[PDB]
C-alpha cells in the first residue's frame, strides 16, 4: 500500500496524500472568514493563544504578501510561512519583470500551480494549508481567491475555512440569498468588519473579546491588519446596537 | 528494527539506530587511553594483530606538530577524518599563520560527522577518536564519537574493556593532573591505566603504542623498543 | 500502516510521524530555558556531569550568532550545531546585503524555513532539537523557541528538554507576579533557580549551570556569557531557594 | 547632469535638472532623474541611463521584498543595496547614484555612491557633470539645519549655476521633498531660475 | 528611418516611414516599421531592422502568453519592462531603437527605448536618422489636448519632415492610431507622396533576344505515379 | 529515502529474463494485429485498428501505419504514444544521415538505431521500456526490399513475412503455409487481408477497421512509391479480393 | 577577408502574371581564381525555390539545413511547405545565429498552391525579410542588379516575356562584376509547371 | 533536499497493464461530463460548470480554454492537472511552432505536442500521469475543422463527435443516433445541449453550462483593423445569455 505514502494514483483514481494534507489543514482548530464590501475586502480569523508564556503579538495566521495583497492561512504555521515567503517572492518578482503589481487572482493561480506540482511530483509533499488571498484589485475590484493542497483555486463572493466552515458558509449563503447581491453594500470598511465579526458570532455561537480575533482589511492600494484596540472599537460598536 | 535500514530514519522513541550501530563498531575495537596534565597530553593505545605472522594495526595518527589522535573502530574512517584534520590544521597555518585550537578541531570533526547522520545514502563514521594537543591555552584531550558528540576531558578511554581504564583515571584524577614537567611519569600513569582494560594478554614490545605532545614537545609516536622502557 | 517509516509522509490523521519522533529526541535531552526581561533576554542550560573526568566550564553548549543573538538547544547536540552554523550563514548574508545586523524576527524565520525544509523530503531527517534563541535588535528584546516541525513563536519565557514541565510552571509564576517586567540581573538569578528546580527530573547525575544574556543596559545589546562573581551569585541564589 | 541631495531640519530634499544628451543632441529635455526606490527613499541618477535605471529597478525590487518580510528599510540599508550592485559590477557599470531618504528615527540622510562603488554618508551631496562648477558655491553657502524654504533656495541657486555652465545640464529643475509630512514634488522652469 | 509618436486628447499615435537601407542603397521601399505587440500596443522600430523585428516579435509572443495566463489585457509598461530588460542584457548588441505606444486599462502611454536598455516617457518622441527633422516639426507644432485630426496631421508632418530632409528615410508614411475605448486603427500607406513617375520607354525585349544553351522540365511534384 | 518505491525496471529474473520486457511483450500481445509481407516487386503493410466506433473520424486517423521517410514506413503494435516518441526520433535520424552523407539512410541502419534506443531502456536509467513492437517496411539500393521487426528488448530481425500484436502464433502459421518466394505485391495484398480476416477477434473484417499500405518499385520510371491507403481504397481492395 | 565576397555570385528573382522567375550565375571562385563553372545557387523544396548567394560553404550548409527542415515539416504537416511559411522559417533560422551568422543572401521564390498568388522575398544575413511585389536581388553584383531590375522591370509580364527581362537583368549585371558570371540558370515557375533554362554568356 | 525519484512510477504489471494509466482513466471516469460535436461549418465543445460552492464565482473557473485563436480545449477529470496542461499547451504552440513558422500550429500538431507532454508523465522519473482526458476542437486552413480526444497515456484519436467522463457511455450512444455529415453549427449546438441535459442533475442554464465553438472568423473580437489577412479568432465562448436563448428553442 505505497500508493498512500506518495502522490500516485490509488486504484479508485485518488491521491491519498492530497486528501491527508486537507486534514492537516484543520490541525490548528482555527476558523477563518472572508467577505467583500463596495470598496474593500475584509478577512477575519480566530486567534487562540493557549499558553500564557507565548508573546501574543507574534501569534498570527494573517500575512501581508504585498502592499495590495493579504493572505490568511488555515493550517500549521511552518507550512503557512513556507507559503507566505514564496508568495512574497513571487509577488515581488512579478512586479520587477512585468512592471505592475501582481493581481490577487494571478498570485492565487501561481500558488495553485505550485501546489499542483507537489500532487504530481513524488519527491515534494503537498503543503497542509489552505491559502485565502484578498485584495482590492485595480481591474476586478474587491477580490477573494482561495487555494488548497489539490492545486484547486477559485474566486469567491465570500468564503469560510476551518473545522466549522460549513456553519459559517451556510450563514453567509443565507444572507446573500436575502440581499441578492455579490457583496456587503456598505461604504466604510469599519462596518464591513463589523458585519464579518457579527456573522461569525452568529454562525459559531461564541462571543469574542479583543484578543480572540485577528482582522485583515484590504482597501485600494493597501492591505493592513487591525490592532487589538482597533478590534475592541469594532466589538464595542457591535454590542451597542 | 523497522527503523534501522538507513541513517535518515528516527525510531518511535527518537533514536538513530544506524548511528548506534556505528557506536557499536567502536566497542569492538581495541582499547586506547587518553590523559593529560597542565604541561603534557598522552595517548596510549593497545594495538591489535590478526595473528602471530601479522603486524599490529597502527592506532595513532599525527595531524600536526602540536596535535594528533588515536583511533578505535574502522581504521579507514579514522584515515578519512584524520586527513580532514590534517587539512584543517594546514589551512589554519597557511592562511592565518595560526596553529589550530584543539577545541576548534573538535567542533570541525563534530560537524563533519553530523552531515553523514542527517542525509540519505551516506553512513555514519564507524570510529571513535581521542584527540590530544597543546595549543595557546595549554594541554587538551578530546573524545570524538561518530554521532557527532565531541567532549573535552582530563582523561578517558574508548574501545573494548575501556570501562576498567576509565574508572582508574576517575580515581587517579587528582594525581595525574599534577604531573607537570615530567613526561615519563605521565606516560607511566597512562600505561598503568590501559593495564586495567587488559585480560589474558599483557603489554609486549610490539603490542604497545604511546604518543605525547606538550609545552616543548612536538607530537611524537613511540613504537617498538622505544616503549620497552614503560613495560 | 508504514506512514511513520518515511519523512514528509502524511498519515491519515494529517501528521508527519517522523517529526513527532524527532520531538522524542528533544524530550530526551537536558533542560534548557529562555527568559525575556525588560531590555533583553537570558538563556540558561543544564549540563549533565557524566563523569568527574569532564573538564569544568569547557564543554560550552550555548552558542552565539552574529554578535547580538544567543542560541541554546535541547536534544541531539550535533543537530543544534548544524542549525547554528546555518543561522550564522543567514546572519552573515543578511548583514552583507542590508548592512544592519539581522533582526531577531527575521533571523527566527531564517531558521524556521530551514528546519521546515527538512520536513518536505524523504531524503532528509528532521532536526532532533528544539532551539531557544533571541537577542536585542532596533525594536527591542525578542525571545523565540523553534521546534523540529519548523514551528516557532515569540515567548515571554521558554523551556524545553526533560525538565520542561517543571520549568514552564516556574516561568508561568514569573509572568503572573511581574507584569511590569523583570530586570536583566533578576532574570539571571531566576534562570539559575529554574534550572536547579528542573534538575529534579535529571536528579541521578549532578550537573553544571551555564547562563548567557543579551541586555541593552548590562551588555550594550551584545551576547555575553555570565562568568565569575555574577555566575556564583546566581548559583548561591539558586542553592538558597531549593533548600 | 546636475543632481544633489541636501539634508535639513525637517528631512531631506533631492534636486535635479531634466536634460539627457546623446553627444550634443538633447535626447530628452524633460527627464525625471529623481527616482523612487521606496515610499520615502529616493535616488538621483547620473552616468549611463541604462545602467542607473537597471540598478534602480533592482533596488526597488529588493526593498519591496525587504518590506514584505522585515518592514520599512532604513536609508542606510537602501544605500547598501545600491553599493552592493555598483561595487560587485564595477567593471560593467557607469553609475553615480545619490541615495536620499527620511526615517522618523534618523530623520534626513544622504549617501553618495560614486563610480567605484564606495559609500559616503554626507550632510549634502552633489554629482553629475555639472556638479564640478558648483563645489565652490555649495561649500560656501551650505549650512546645517536649514528650513525648507532655505534648502529649496540653496538647491535652486546651485543647480541654476550648474545648468548655466554645463551644456550637459539644462531644462527644468525638479525637486522631491522628503519629510514626516509626506512626499512633495516641486518643479521650477527656466524663466524662474535663469534670472537668479 | 523616421519614426515618431505623440499623444492627443484620449489616445496616442505612432508614425513611421517605409524605407529600409543597406549602406547607400534602398533595400525596401515598402517595409512596415510599426510592429505589432498586442491588439492595442504597437512599436515603432529603428536601428538594425532584423533586431527591431525580432525583439518586438519575441516580446509580443511573451505578452500574448502573459495575457492568456493572467486573463487581462496586456499593459504597455509590461511590454516596456520586458523590452528594456532584454535589450539591457545584450548591452546594445541588439541595435534596436523603439517607440512603444498603446492603450490598456491604466490609460494611454508613450515610451521610447534605446538599444542599451534606457527608457524615456514623453508626450512626443522621435527616433532614427530622421529624428531631428521630425522633432523640429513636433517642437514647433505640438500642444496639449490635440484632437485626433490634428494629431494625425502632426504625426504625418513629422514623418514627412524626415522623408524629404533625411536620406536615411523615404517613400510612404505609415500611421497607427490608438484611442481609449476604441479599436486601434492601423493605417499602412496613410500617405503616398513618392510614387514613381511613368517611364519614357518600355524595355520589354523581342522574344528570342537571349541566347539559350539548354532547356529542361523540372520535376517539382512528389512521385510521378504509375 | 526513495529506494523503497523503486520497481527496478532493468534487472534480471532468476531465470535470466528481463521482467519489464516480458510484461511489455504481454501488453503488445493484446494490441491490434499488424502484418508485413515482402514480395519481389514490393512490400505490403496491413494492420487492424483496435477501437471500432462509428463516430471515429477514420480518414484523418492514424494509429498503426506511420511514414519515417519517402522509402521507409512502420506498422505499430502496442502503446501509440510510446511509438510516436520513437517514430519522431527515427524521422530525425533519417534526416541526420541524409544531411551528413547526402544519401537516403539504409533501412537496417535506421532499424538498428531505434533498436539500440529500446535496448538502452532495458539496461540503464531505471525507466520503463517502450511498450511497442514495430514492423519496418523499407527500400534501399543495397538490399532492395526489406522487412524487419523490433520489440521492447531492442532485438531486431529480418523477415519475408511477419506479424506482431494479437494472435501472432495463428497469423505466422497461416503466412508460413501460403507464402512463396516468387510471390508478387497483388498476391501479398490478398495474403495479408486473408490472414487478418481469419485471425481477427471481430465478427467480420471491414474497411473502417483497417490501415493498409504498400511500398512499390512500380512508380513512374523506376522510383519507389509509398501508398498509405485511403478508407475508400481499402473498401475497394476488400471487394476485389472477395472478403466483403 | 569579407566572407560574402570571397566566392562571388548572384541571384535575382521577379514576379510576373501568374508566375515567378528566379535566376542565378554559376561561378564559384577563391577571390580572383575561378574554380567551378557549375556551382548552382538555386535549390527547391517541393514547389518553393530558394536562391542563396554569399560564402559557398554556408550556401551548401543552408541548403542541407532547409532540406532537413522541410522534409520533417512535410512528414508532420502532411503537405508541402508554402512560400510565405518557408520565408518565416528562413528568417527564424538565420536570426538564431544572430551573433555568429551565416554569410549569405537568401532569396525565396514560389507560387502559393492554394491562392495561386506569386511570391518572392529576400533577406539580409541575419534574417530581416524584404517581401517585394516587383523583384529581389542578391550577391556581389546586387547594385548592378538593382539598376537593371529597376529600369527593365514592368509588372504583369507573361512567363515568356519575364524570361527575357530577368535573363537580361542577370547577364548585364554579371558582366560588370569580376566575381560573377561563368554561366547562368533561369527558372520560370508557373502553378504546375517549371521550366529551367541555361543561358549562353561570355566566359570571362 | 534531493530529487531521488529518477525511476519510473508507472510500470508494466505481469498482465501487461500500465496500472497508473488505468487508474488515471478511472479518475477521468469520476469527472464531470464534457463533450464535442463536429459540424460542416464548425465544432462545438461543452461541459457542466459543477460549482463546489454557491458562494464560489463559477465564472472565474474556466473549464473551456482558448489555446490558440483557432483552437479550444475542454476536459474531464482533475481540474488542476488540466490548468497546467493548458499553460504548457499555449506556450508550446509559440516555442515549438509560432516562433519558427510565424503562424499558429494546425489542430493535429498542437494535439500531438500535448499528447507528448502527457506521454512523458507516463514514462519519466518521479511523476504520475495526468488525471485528465482532453477534448481539443480546432480549425486550420489545410485540414479544416477537427475534434481530437487526448487520454492520460498520451494517445489521441480524431472524432466526429464524442463524450468523456461521468455519463460518456450514455452520451456517446445519444450522439451516434443524432450525428450526420450534413450538420450545420447551430444544429450541433442544439444536439450538444440535448446530450448534456441527460448527464446534469440540478440547474440547467447558461450560468451552470460552459460552451464554446470553433466557427467563422470574428473580426469584431480581433481588437484592431488595418490588416486584411488577419480576420480574427474562430474560437468563441458563448455567453450566459446566448446559451439561454437556445434553451428556449430546445
Ligand atoms: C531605419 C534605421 S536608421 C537609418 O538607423 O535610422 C531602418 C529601420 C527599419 C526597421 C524595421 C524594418 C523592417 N521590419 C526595416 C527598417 N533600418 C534600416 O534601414 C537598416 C539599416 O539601418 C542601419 N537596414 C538593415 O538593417 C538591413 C536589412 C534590410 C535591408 C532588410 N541590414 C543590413 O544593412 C545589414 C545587416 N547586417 C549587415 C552585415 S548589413
Ligand atoms: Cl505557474
Ligand atoms: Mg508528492
Ligand atoms: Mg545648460
Ligand atoms: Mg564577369
Ligand atoms: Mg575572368
Amino acid at each position: 500500500g505505497y500508493d498512500r505514502h506518495i502522490t500516485i494514483f490509488s486504484p479508485e483514481g485518488r491521491l491519498y496524500q492530497v486528501e491527508y494534507a486537507f486534514k492537516a489543514t484543520n490541525q490548528t482548530n482555527i476558523n477563518s472568514l472572508a467577505v467583500r464590501g463596495k470598496d474593500c475586502t475584509v478577512v477575519i480569523s480566530q486567534k487562540k493563544v493557549p499558553d500564557k508564556l507565548l508573546d501574543p503579538t507574534t501569534v498570527s495566521y494573517i500575512f501581508c504578501i504585498s502592499r495590495t495583497i493579504g493572505m490568511v492561512v488555515n493550517g500549521p504555521i511552518p507550512d503557512a510561512r513556507n507559503a507566505a515567503l514564496r508568495a512574497k517572492a513571487e509577488a515581488a518578482e512579478f512586479r520587477y519583470k512585468y512592471g505592475y503589481d501582481m493581481p490577487c487572482d494571478v498570485l492565487a493561480k501561481r500558488m495553485a500551480n505550485l501546489s499542483q506540482i507537489y500532487t504530481q511530483r513524488a519527491y515534494m509533499r503537498p503543503l497542509g494549508v489552505i491559502l485565502t488571498f484578498v485584495s482590492v484589485d485595480e481591474e476586478l475590484g474587491p477580490s477573494i481567491y482561495k487555494t488548497d493542497p489539490a492545486g484547486y483555486y477559485v474566486g469567491y463572493k465570500a468564503t469560510a475555512t476551518g473545522p466549522k466552515q460549513q456553519e459559517i458558509t451556510t450563514n453567509l449563503e443565507n444572507h446573500f440569498k436575502k440581499s441578492k447581491i455579490d457583496h456587503i453594500n456598505e461604504e466604510s470598511w469599519e462596518k464591513v468588519v463589523e458585519f464579518a465579526i457579527t456573522h461569525m458570532i452568529d454562525a459559531l455561537g461564541t462571543e469574542f473579546s479583543k484578543n480572540d480575533l485577528e482582522v485583515g482589511v484590504a482597501t485600494k492600494d493597501k492591505f493592513f491588519t487591525l490592532s487589538a484596540e482597533n478590534i475592541e472599537e469594532r466589538l464595542v460598536a457591535i454590542a451597542e446596537q | 528494527n523497522n527503523y534501522d535500514g538507513d541513517t535518515v530514519t528516527f525510531s518511535p522513541t527518537g533514536r538513530l539506530f544506524q548511528v548506534e550501530y556505528a557506536l557499536e563498531a567502536i566497542k569492538q575495537g581495541s582499547v586506547t587511553v587518553g590523559l593529560r596534565s597542565n604541561t603534557h597530553a598522552v595517548l596510549v593505545a593497545l594495538k591489535r594483530n590478526a595473528d602471530e605472522l601479522s603486524s599490529y594495526q597502527k592506532k595513532i595518527i599525527k595531524c600536526d606538530e602540536h596535535m594528533g589522535l588515536s583511533l578505535a573502530g574502522l581504521a579507514p574512517d579514522a584515515r578519512v577524518l584524520s586527513n580532514y584534520l590534517r587539512q584543517q590544521c594546514n589551512y589554519s597555518s597557511l592562511v592565518f599563520n595560526r596553529k589550530l585550537a584543539v577545541e576548534r578541531a573538535g567542533h570541525l570533526l563534530c560537524d563533519k560527522a553530523q552531515k553523514n547522520t542527517q542525509s540519505y545514502g551516506g553512513r555514519p563514521y564507524g570510529v571513535g577518536l581521542l584527540i590530544i594537543g597543546y595549543d595557546k591555552s595549554g594541554a587538551h584531550l578530546l573524545e570524538f564519537q561518530p554521532s557527532g558528540n565531541v567532549t573535552e576531558l582530563y582523561g578517558t578511554a574508548i574501545g573494548a574493556r575501556s570501562q576498567g581504564a576509565k574508572t582508574y583515571l576517575e580515581r587517579t584524577l587528582d594525581t595525574f593532573i599534577k604531573i607537570d614537567g615530567n613526561p615519563d611519569e605521565l606516560i607511566k600513569a597512562g600505561v598503568e591505566a590501559i593495564s586495567q582494560s587488559l585480560r589474558d594478554e599483557s603489554l609486549t614490545v610490539d603490542n604497545l603504542s604511546i604518543a605525547i605532545v606538550g609545552k616543548d614537545t612536538p607530537f611524537t609516536i613511540y613504537d617498538g623498543e622505544a616503549v620497552a622502557k614503560y613495560i | 500502516t508504514g506512514y511513520d517509516l518515511s519523512n514528509s509522509v502524511f498519515s491519515p490523521d494529517g501528521r508527519n510521524f517522523q517529526v513527532e519522533y524527532a520531538v522524542k529526541a528533544v524530550e530526551n535531552g537536558t533542560t534548557s530555558i529562555g527568559i525575556k526581561c525588560n531590555d533583553g533576554v537570558v538563556f540558561a542550560v543544564e549540563k549533565l556531569i557524566t563523569s568527574k573526568l569532564l573538564v569544568p566550564q569547557k564543554n560550552v553548549k550555548i552558542q552565539v550568532v552574529d554578535r547580538h543573538i544567543g542560541c541554546v538547544y535541547s536534544g541531539l547536540i550535533p543537530d543544534g550545531r548544524h542549525l547554528v552554523n546555518r543561522g550564522r550563514e543567514e546572519a552573515a548574508s543578511f548583514k552583507k546585503l542590508y548592512k544592519t545586523p539581522i533582526p531577531i524576527p527575521a533571523f527566527a524565520d531564517r531558521l524556521g524555513q530551514y528546519v521546515q525544509a527538512h520536513t518536505l523530503y524523504n531524503s532528509v531527517r528532521p532536526f532532533g532539537v528544539s532551539t531557544i534563541f533571541g537577542g536585542v535588535d532596533k525594536n527591542g528584546a525578542h525571545l523565540y523557541m523553534l521546534e523540529p516541525s519548523g514551528s516557532y513563536w515569540g515567548y515571554k519565557g521558554a523551556a524545553t528538554g526533560k525538565g520542561r514541565q517543571s520549568a514552564k510552571a516556574e516561568l508561568e509564576k514569573l509572568v503572573d507576579h511581574h507584569p511590569e517586567g523583570l530586570s536583566a540581573r533578576e532574570a539571571v538569578k531566576q534562570a539559575a533557580k529554574i534550572i536547579y528546580l528542573a534538575h529534579e527530573d535529571n536528579k541521578e547525575k549532578d550537573f553544571e549551570l551555564e547562563i548567557s544574556w543579551c541586555s541593552l543596559s548590562e551588555t550594550n545589546g551584545l551576547h555575553k556569557f555570565v562568568k565569575g562573581d555574577l555566575l556564583q551569585e546566581a548559583i548561591d541564589f539558586a542553592q538558597k531557594e531549593i533548600n | 547632469t546636475s543632481i544633489m541631495a541636501v539634508t535639513f531640519k525637517d528631512g531631506v530634499i533631492l534636486g535635479a535638472d531634466s536634460r539627457t544628451t546623446t553627444g550634443a543632441y538633447i535626447a530628452n529635455r524633460v527627464t525625471d532623474k529623481l527616482t523612487r526606490v521606496h515610499d520615502k527613499i529616493w535616488c538621483c541618477r547620473s552616468g549611463s541611463a541604462a545602467d542607473t535605471q537597471a540598478i534602480a529597478d533592482i533596488v526597488q525590487y529588493h526593498l519591496e521584498l525587504y518590506t514584505s518580510q522585515y518592514g520599512t528599510p532604513s536609508t542606510e540599508t537602501a544605500a547598501s543595496v545600491f553599493k552592493e550592485l555598483c561595487y560587485e559590477n564595477k567593471d560593467n557599470l557607469t553609475a553615480g547614484i545619490i541615495v536620499a531618504g527620511y526615517d522618523d528615527k534618523n530623520k534626513g540622510e544622504v549617501y553618495t555612491i560614486p563610480l567605484g562603488g564606495s559609500v559616503h554618508k554626507l550632510p549634502y551631496a552633489i554629482a553629475g557633470s555639472g556638479s564640478t562648477f558648483i563645489y565652490g558655491y555649495c561649500d560656501k553657502n551650505f549650512r546645517e539645519n536649514m528650513s525648507k524654504e532655505e534648502t529649496v533656495d540653496f538647491i535652486k541657486h546651485s543647480l541654476s549655476q550648474a545648468i548655466k555652465w554645463d551644456g550637459s545640464s539644462g531644462g527644468v529643475i525638479r525637486m522631491v521633498v522628503l519629510t514626516a509630512a509626506g512626499v512633495e514634488r516641486l518643479i521650477f522652469y527656466p524663466d524662474e531660475y535663469e534670472q537668479l | 528611418t523616421t519614426i515618431a509618436g505623440l499623444v492627443f486628447q484620449d489616445g496616442v499615435i505612432l508614425g513611421a516611414d517605409t524605407r529600409a537601407t543597406n549602406d547607400s542603397v534602398v533595400a525596401d521601399k515598402s517595409c512596415e516599421k510599426i510592429h505589432f505587440i498586442a491588439p492595442k500596443i504597437y512599436c515603432c522600430g529603428a536601428g538594425v531592422a532584423a533586431d527591431a523585428e525580432a525583439v518586438t516579435q519575441l516580446i509580443g509572443s511573451n505578452i500574448e502568453l502573459h495575457s492568456l495566463y493572467t486573463s487581462r489585457e496586456p499593459r504597455v509598461v509590461s511590454a516596456l519592462q520586458m523590452l528594456k530588460q532584454h535589450l539591457f542584457k545584450y548591452q546594445g548588441h541588439i541595435g534596436a531603437y523603439l517607440i512603444v505606444a498603446g492603450v490598456d486599462p491604466t490609460g494611454s502611454h508613450l515610451f521610447s527605448i534605446h538599444a542599451h536598455g534606457s527608457t524615456d516617457v514623453g508626450y512626443y518622441l522621435s527616433l532614427g536618422s530622421g529624428s531631428l527633422a521630425a522633432m523640429a516639426v513636433l517642437e514647433s507644432h505640438w500642444k496639449q489636448d490635440l484632437t485626433k485630426e490634428e494629431a494625425i496631421k502632426l504625426a504625418s508632418d513629422a514623418i514627412q519632415a524626415g522623408i524629404w530632409n533625411d536620406l536615411g528615410s523615404g517613400s510612404n508614411v505609415d500611421v497607427c492610431v490608438m484611442e481609449i475605448g476604441k479599436d486601434a486603427e492601423y493605417l499602412r500607406n496613410y500617405l503616398t507622396p513618392n510614387v514613381r513617375e511613368e517611364k519614357q520607354k518600355s524595355y520589354k525585349f523581342p522574344r528570342g533576344t537571349t541566347a539559350v544553351l539548354k532547356e529542361s522540365i523540372v520535376n517539382i511534384c512528389d512521385i510521378q505515379e504509375e | 529515502g526513495s529506494r523503497r518505491y523503486d520497481s527496478r525496471t532493468t534487472i534480471f529474473s532468476p531465470e535470466g529474463r528481463l521482467y519489464q520486457v516480458e510484461y511489455a511483450l504481454e501488453s503488445i500481445s493484446h494490441a491490434g494485429t499488424a502484418i508485413g509481407i515482402m514480395a519481389s516487386d514490393g512490400i505490403v503493410l496491413a494492420a487492424e485498428r483496435k477501437v471500432t466506433s462509428t463516430l471515429l473520424e477514420q480518414d484523418t486517423s492514424t494509429e498503426k501505419l506511420y511514414k519515417l521517410n519517402d522509402k521507409i514506413a512502420v506498422a505499430v503494435a502496442g502503446l501509440t504514444a510510446d511509438a510516436e516518441i520513437l517514430i519522431n526520433t527515427a524521422r530525425i535520424h533519417a534526416q541526420n544521415y541524409l544531411k551528413t552523407y547526402n544519401e537516403d539512410i539504409p533501412v537496417e541502419i535506421l532499424v538498428r538505431r531505434l533498436s539500440d534506443i529500446k535496448q538502452g531502456y532495458t539496461q540503464h536509467g531505471g525507466l520503463r521500456p517502450f511498450g511497442v513492437s514495430f514492423i519496418y517496411a523499407g527500400y534501399d539500393d543495397r538490399y532492395g526490399y526489406q522487412l524487419y521487426t523490433s520489440n521492447p528488448s531492442g532485438n531486431y530481425t529480418g523477415w519475408k513475412a511477419i506479424s506482431v500484436g494479437a494472435n501472432t502464433s495463428a497469423a505466422q502459421t497461416l503466412l508460413q503455409m501460403d507464402y512463396k518466394d516468387d510471390m508478387k505485391v497483388d498476391d501479398a495484398i490478398e495474403l495479408a487481408l486473408k490472414t487478418l480476416s481469419k485471425t481477427t477477434d471481430s465478427s467480420a473484417l471491414t474497411y473502417d477497421r483497417l490501415e493498409f499500405a504498400t511500398i512499390r518499385k512500380g512508380a513512374n520510371d523506376g522510383e519507389v512509391y509509398q501508398k498509405i491507403f485511403k478508407p475508400q481504397e481499402i473498401k475497394d481492395i476488400l471487394v476485389k479480393t472477395g472478403i466483403t | 577577408s569579407d566572407p560574402s565576397s570571397i566566392n562571388g555570385g548572384i541571384v535575382v528573382a521577379m514576379t510576373g502574371k501568374d508566375c515567378v522567375a528566379i535566376a542565378c550565375d554559376l561561378r564559384l571562385g577563391s577571390q580572383s581564381l575561378g574554380v567551378s563553372n557549375k556551382f548552382e545557387k538555386i535549390f527547391h523544396y517541393g514547389h518553393v525555390f530558394l536562391g542563396i548567394t554569399g560564402l559557398a560553404t554556408d550556401v551548401t550548409t543552408l541548403n542541407e539545413m532547409f532540406r532537413y527542415k522541410t522534409n520533417l515539416y512535410k512528414l508532420k504537416e502532411e503537405r508541402a511547405i508554402e512560400p510565405e511559411t518557408f520565408t518565416q522559417l528562413v528568417s527564424s533560422s538565420l536570426y538564431e545565429r544572430r551573433f555568429g551568422p551565416y554569410f549569405v543572401g537568401p532569396v525565396v521564390a514560389g507560387i502559393n498552391s492554394k491562392s495561386g498568388k506569386p511570391f518572392i522575398a529576400g533577406f539580409d544575413l541575419i534574417g530581416c525579410i524584404d517581401e517585394a511585389k516587383d523583384f529581389i536581388v542578391s550577391g556581389t553584383a546586387s547594385d548592378q542588379l538593382f539598376g537593371m531590375c529597376e529600369s527593365l522591370y514592368e509588372p504583369n509580364l507573361e512567363p515568356e516575356d519575364l524570361f527575357e527581362t530577368i535573363s537580361q537583368a542577370l547577364l548585364n549585371a554579371a558582366d560588370r562584376d569580376a566575381l560573377s558570371g561563368w554561366g547562368a540558370v533561369v527558372y520560370i515557375i508557373k502553378k504546375d509547371e517549371v521550366v529551367k533554362r541555361y543561358l549562353k554568356m561570355r566566359q570571362d | 533536499m534531493t530529487d531521488r525519484y529518477s525511476f519510473s512510477l508507472t510500470t508494466f504489471s505481469p498482465s501487461g497493464k500500465l496500472g497508473q494509466i488505468d487508474y488515471a482513466l478511472t479518475a477521468v471516469k469520476q469527472g464531470v461530463t464534457s463533450l464535442g460535436i463536429k459540424a460542416t461549418n464548425g465544432v462545438v465543445i461543452a461541459t457542466e460548470k459543477k460549482s463546489s460552492s454557491p458562494l464560489a464565482m463559477s465564472e472565474t473557473l474556466s473549464k473551456v480554454s482558448l489555446l490558440t485563436p483557432d483552437i479550444g480545449a475542454v476536459y474531464s477529470g482533475m481540474g488542476p492537472d488540466y490548468r497546467v496542461l493548458v499553460d504548457k499547451s499555449r506556450k508550446v504552440a509559440h516555442t515549438s511552432y509560432k516562433r519558427i513558422y510565424g503562424e499558429y500550429p494546425p489542430t493535429k500538431l498542437l494535439v500531438s505536442e500535448v499528447a507528448k507532454i502527457m506521454q512523458e508523465a507516463t514514462q519519466s522519473g518521479g511523476v504520475r500521469p495526468f488525471g485528465v482526458s482532453l477534448l481539443i476542437a480546432g480549425h486550420d486552413e489545410f485540414n479544416g475543422f477537427s475534434l481530437y480526444q487526448v487520454d492520460p497515456s498520451g494517445s489521441y484519436f480524431p472524432w466526429k463527435a464524442t463524450a468523456i467522463g461521468k455519463g460518456s457511455v450514455a452520451a456517446k450512444t445519444f450522439l451516434e443516433k443524432r450525428w450526420n455529415d450534413e450538420l450545420e453549427l447551430e444544429d450541433a449546438i442544439h444536439i450538444a445541449l440535448l446530450t448534456l441535459k441527460e448527464s446534469v442533475e440540478g440547474e440547467f442554464n447558461g450560468d451552470t453550462i460552459e460552451l464554446a465553438i470553433i466557427g467563422d472568423e470574428n473580426p469584431d473580437l480581433l481588437g484592431y483593423t488595418g490588416i486584411p489577412t488577419d480576420k480574427g479568432p474562430r474560437f468563441r465562448k458563448l455567453t450566459s445569455q446566448e446559451i439561454n436563448d437556445r434553451l428556449e428553442a430546445l
